[PDB]
């Protein structure tokens, strides 16, 4: 229940503001910057600010803080969801999130803000629906918003019905400094870019453990996702009733389902780090990486970031496979590898000097994270059964999907 | 299917070698379609197995069934889930409609000896579906 | 098919061979590897990761992958066991307390079905002080005679002196290569 | 081709489930 | 790449080398540095800070950074150890009481991993009175033979006379430069 949502800037200048209820004066935004500065200087800065009896919730954007001032005890979750929807709409409409587009599309920005929500209650949130009624370069509102199916616009015609799926896998491993993995969770991502004619209703079917158990086929490799979140077009009633994933696919790229379950398997890459740091004399980087993934799978664009000393200089790298580059801005050496086949063993030997004068304050031990991304690999073993594409007119669809495995929160605790 | 005919003798030899009673990861072939075996495809596979032999009368085993399913998936891309047997005790009808292969006793259900037997009526009569309507949805 | 190219390659030497570097930490494994590859006693920090190098002798390029005996690196020795044809064990004759740990690590490594075709190669390290054991006391303590189906040879090598490395290399070559 | 796994054809449903 | 410029530079002499000035305070280190650079016995106050100079001999510009042996300057010797390739030790043969302190300082300096590639260079200072020891008594007292992996040479140099400085410089050049 934010009184007014405004877009700020890095210098504190409000790029654009639009009051929704009028219960909060527009002058409260000026005091938001000093409050944020005081909180940052004292560590008390929070996204949800509080200017007396009015709370100015702000979200750190790419170039400006999306401050949404509120007066009463409005739904914080609802305000956050509205801000996220507005950010997504802006990203869809404007490819750049900076001050360049804030002052360049104000004429359409004001109309979009007015149409998005009224009296603090959001009304329009579909990017396609908003673009079909508000454009930067007006007819009556589309019937899709008024109709029940607000995620699949009717009347779409395409020469061919091709849908591109993406089996995105996020391998997050939390290995402590003792060598034991604490947080090992893999979050699935079923994103499909449906581009066909009409408004077909997708009939999702995969090798789900729950579905296999219900159908009596709970003996093969079935993916048991601890948390599965359906898309907006996905009907929750069918999923709750018999796990039937029946919903109208969106027009374009959309996230239908997102699996999320813990992983009890060994990490795809086993990295052993050695720190032979002398007392203000030299430093040793005994980094050894072992590929625990299948040999048939190669990790493309693997970048194992090893945090080097903050004041370290004149470093020498003695590695075997993969180029190592030290970035002064990042204050660490990333073990960049173009192609890393499964089972590969890369050994590195860092050697650099240190300044004679010791540091005045400690800098901490940031965890070592890798940027491995091996596609065409299904670590979870979940196999899609079929995709029920049904249209009233009747057409033969040719859906496509690719399985991509990448490294997410694969951070290794430093010694 | 020349590839299927070639793989049938090796699969039969591997099944015979395995008694009736190391690499991690899940690599996927690029561009290879994956879908469950159809009723017509299951019937054709059962007929081919019956004609070539080595499937009817063989002792049913978990290792042999897994090897056969893996060979079928490698040769045609069909998921190794349609080669299921009906719940016991007794003769286990095919889980997927259209399958011409079923497991029947040859003498706890696990300790009972099962043997693969051809069944033409299985492809036309949903015995497994009738026995377990809940499993068939 | 034709094997003329293989015969031509083997006439002048084509066999390379492989080797592994295992043992207790600070047991001279890195120093032994440096002596085998370079030939000098090079001072190095603890083996946090691993050392990879190759040694050419008798027309055979036996690559040696030195692995430390640290707790954080002991479980990592299985990574180097893949695609490995040889294994060299470094013992600590001057470290009585670490002798039991080294023996336990060797027994655990030898109890793996993957490392079965590799012959035993134990180097009598710490051969610079009178406290170092002989070629029989160390073998008896480690129980090398109880390793069935394992070709183990006892060789004493001193990192500072370098004597005995040639004998161990010859024994390893004889165990691996059985040609004229 | 494309990095991250080549696109593969998908079926319409589980043909073995009737 | 091309190394024609490097060869042309080395044909007429390009190597410079480095050196360090360490030892006990009032041990002739500053006088030795003045003799090496200028060639006269110049009287100077205590080395509160440090003396930086360069000496050119045999086409090599060996810069010498004299450091005093004072308590407030002894811990500062680590600052000059960075980017240092040579080290010259000044002993006090006429200072029996300070001999133990100089030996302890030399042992502490030699016990640093950073100063490992620098060869030992001890100058027999105070070589003007009969109380000064010979080239073997000073080395035995300092335990130069117990410094493993250290190339130490005993040279006697008198600040007033200047004899022996050439021998020490030649020994240092031979230790550092191994060319024709
Ligand atoms: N002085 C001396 N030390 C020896 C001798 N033999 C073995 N060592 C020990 O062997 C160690 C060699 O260390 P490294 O070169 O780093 O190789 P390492 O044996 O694998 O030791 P780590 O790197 O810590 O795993 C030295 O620290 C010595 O303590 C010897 O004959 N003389
Ligand atoms: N008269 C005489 N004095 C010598 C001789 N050799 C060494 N010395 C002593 O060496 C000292 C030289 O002092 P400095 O020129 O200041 O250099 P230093 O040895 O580093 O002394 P500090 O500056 O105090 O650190 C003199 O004070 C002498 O006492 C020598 O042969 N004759
Ligand atoms: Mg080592
Ligand atoms: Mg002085």
């Amino acid at each position: 229940s934010a009184s007014a949502v405004y877009v700020l800037d890095l210098k504190g200048k409000v790029l654009i503001c639009r009051n929704y209820r009028g219960d909060v004066d527009m002058s409260e935004v000026e005091h938001f910057m000093p409050i944020l500065m005081e909180k940052e200087e004292e560590g008390m800065l929070s996204p949800i600010l509080a200017h007396g009896g009015v709370r100015f919730m702000w979200i750190k954007h790419n170039n400006l803080y999306l401050v949404a001032t509120s007066k009463k005890n409005a739904c914080v979750s609802l305000v956050f969801s509205f801000l996220y929807k507005v950010v997504q709409v802006f990203s869809e409409y404007f490819k750049e999130l900076e001050e360049e587009s804030i002052r360049d599309n104000f004429v359409i920005i004001y109309e979009l803000l007015d149409e998005l929500m009224d009296f603090g209650y959001p009304q329009t949130t579909d990017s396609k629906i908003l673009q079909e009624y508000i454009t930067q370069e007006a007819p009556r509102p589309p019937a899709t918003v008024t109709n029940a199916v607000s995620w699949r616009s009717e009347g779409i015609k395409y020469r061919k019905n091709e849908v591109f799926l993406d089996v995105i896998e996020a391998v997050n491993l939390l290995v402590s400094a003792n060598g034991n993995v604490l947080r090992s969770e893999i979050v699935g991502s079923i994103k499909m870019r449906v581009f066909l004619s009409g408004m077909p209703e997708l009939r999702l079917g995969l090798n789900d453990k729950v579905l296999f158990d219900n159908t009596g086929r709970g003996k093969s490799k079935s993916v048991e996702l601890e948390d599965v979140k359906f898309h907006q077009c996905v009907r929750l009633s069918r999923f709750e009733n018999d796990r039937t994933i029946s919903f109208i696919p969106p027009d374009g790229e959309f996230e239908l389902m997102s699996y999320r379950l813990n992983t009890h398997v060994k990490p795809l890459i086993w990295i052993e780090s050695v720190i032979e740091k002398h007392s203000h004399s030299r430093i040793e980087y005994m980094v050894k990486a072992k590929s625990q993934f299948k040999r048939r799978s190669t990790a493309n664009n693997v970048e194992i970031h090893i945090p080097v000393p903050n004041d370290a200089d004149s470093p020498k790298f003695k590695t075997t496979v993969g180029s190592v580059k030290w970035v002064p801005e990042n204050s660490e050496i990333v073990w960049s590898v173009k192609s890393f086949p499964g089972g590969k063993e890369y050994l590195m030997r860092a050697h650099f000097g240190l300044p004679s004068v010791e540091a005045e304050d400690k800098e901490g031990k940031p965890p070592i994270s890798v940027k491995f991304e091996i596609p065409y690999f299904t670590t979870s073993g979940i196999q899609v059964r079929y995709l029920k594409i049904i249209e009233k007119s009747g057409y033969q669809a040719l859906p496509w999907v690719r399985y991509i495995t990448q490294n997410g929160d694969y951070q290794l605790r430093t010694q | 299917s020349k590839s299927s005919v070639i793989g049938w003798p090796a699969v039969r030899e591997r099944m015979r070698r395995a008694e009736p009673a190391e690499e991690v990861g899940f690599p996927v072939t690029p561009q290879v379609p994956l879908r469950p075996m159809t009723y017509k495809a299951a019937v054709d596979l059962s007929h081919f197995l019956k004609e070539k032999g080595g499937l009817e009368g063989l002792i049913h085993s978990q290792r042999r069934q897994d090897i056969l399913d893996l060979w079928i998936y490698h040769t045609q891309g069909y998921f190794p889930d349609w080669q299921n047997y009906t719940p016991g005790p007794g003769v286990r009808y095919p889980l997927t409609f259209g399958w011409c292969y079923k497991l029947v006793p040859v003498e706890d259900p696990e300790r009972e000896v099962l043997e693969w037997r051809f069944d033409s009526r299985l492809a036309f009569h949903h015995v497994a579906r009738e026995l377990h309507p809940e499993y068939f949805k | 098919g034709n094997i003329f190219a293989n015969l031509f390659k083997g006439l002048f030497g084509k066999k390379e061979m492989r080797i592994l570097m295992v043992g207790l930490d600070a047991a001279g494994k890195t120093t032994i590897l440096y002596k085998l590859k370079l030939g000098e006693i090079v001072t190095t920090i603890p083996t946090i990761g691993f050392n990879v190098e190759t040694v050419e002798y008798k027309n055979i390029s036996f690559t040696v992958w030195d692995v430390g005996g640290q707790d954080k690196i002991r479980p990592l020795w299985r990574h180097y066991f893949q695609n490995t044809q040889g294994l060299i064990f470094v013992v600590d004759s001057n470290d009585r307390e670490r002798v039991n740990e080294a023996r336990e690590e060797l027994m655990r490594m030898l109890a793996e079905d993957e490392l079965r075709d590799a012959v035993l190669l134990v180097f009598a390290n710490k051969q610079d002080l009178p406290n170092a054991m002989n070629a029989a006391e160390i073998t008896d303590k480690l129980g090398l005679h109880s390793l069935r189906h394992r070709n183990w040879y006892i060789q004493a090598t001193c990192a500072t002196s370098g004597d005995g490395l040639y004998e161990g290399l010859d024994w390893l070559s004889n165990q691996l290569r059985n040609q004229k | 081709d494309r990095k991250g796994g080549s696109y593969s054809q998908a079926a319409g449903s589980d043909s073995a489930q009737s």
